[PDB]
């Protein structure tokens, strides 16, 4: 069992774009979300009721966030208050948007990680059909680090 | 979801320059984050696609983000200059957000 997915993220509603933690391990995270009018993705649907394909990067980013959150909680470490996406590479989508009613599986594999920086390869699938592949880089700064970044 | 548009220019039919202002009440900042409002990377991609699909490449759809780099954090009160170039023959949309230095830049492929 896992806590509600928002409990592993500094993010809060309406900016949590995942619904369920399925699995987490030392080098892997699997999370789930459904493209629905009543769920967490409803503010981001286009005029035709579909989630644009580019939101794949944010769902993948948040899955990485869940990974780091889970491991901080297991290690009795302080909750992260901030998360940043630094970059993405070849985030390629087989469709322009995710259709209403789609159950999306977001599965990220650890490449490299340290105190703050993370590098992950990722896949979004729907009932085993791969719809998105990609690599993401993330950064989890302290509030003071962020102030120094903003000002120096 | 859309930010406040201060000005737009279009010096060629395939280029656009847009000056944008980030208001504190912009819904992207809600819960992102309690200790510091920061503009999500996806929101920056979202607006690139809005201006692309409305001004530059009507009828073209999203295919991939080949490369994106977010190199400076953006927060409410910031004014952004967004530069977008559409290369139809390459299927390639390129963008850069500058603080009114470079906040982000990337390359998106579209398909028809
Ligand atoms: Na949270």
């Amino acid at each position: 069992r896992y806590l509600p997915v928002d409990r592993y993220l500094p993010h809060e509603a309406p900016m949590v774009l995942l619904e369920q933690v399925i699995n987490v391990s030392d080098n892997h995270v699997h999370c789930q979300v459904t493209v629905s009018r009543d769920g967490v993705l409803s503010p981001f649907l286009n005029q035709d009721g579909h989630l644009p394909g580019w939101f794949a990067i944010e769902m993948m980013a948040q899955a990485i966030g869940v990974w780091s959150g889970w491991h901080r909680k297991e290690r009795k470490e302080a909750d992260s208050a901030l998360g940043m996406l630094l970059g993405g590479r070849a985030v390629r989508c087989q469709v322009p948007a995710f259709t209403q009613g789609s159950v999306l599986d977001i599965q990220m594999n650890l490449l490299l990680q340290d105190e703050k920086f993370g590098s992950f390869e990722g896949e979004i699938s729907c009932y085993g059909t791969v719809l998105v592949t990609g690599r993401l880089n993330t950064y989890q700064p302290n509030k003071t680090e962020l102030i120094q970044l903003i000002n120096k | 979801m859309k930010p406040i548009e201060i000005h737009r220019e279009q010096p060629a039919q395939h280029e656009a320059m847009i000056q944008l202002y980030l208001d504190p009440t912009l819904d992207w900042f809600r819960g992102h984050f309690p200790v510091q409002p920061l503009l999500p990377g996806v929101a920056q991609i979202d607006w690139v696609m809005h201006y692309a699909q409305t001004l530059l490449a009507p009828g073209w759809s999203f295919s991939s983000i080949e490369m994106v780099k977010f190199q400076f954090p953006l927060q409410p009160g910031n004014t952004l200059l967004l530069k977008i170039n559409w290369d139809e023959k390459k299927h390639l949309l390129t963008f850069r957000y500058d603080l009114d230095q470079t906040a982000s830049q990337g390359k998106i492929k579209l398909c028809r």
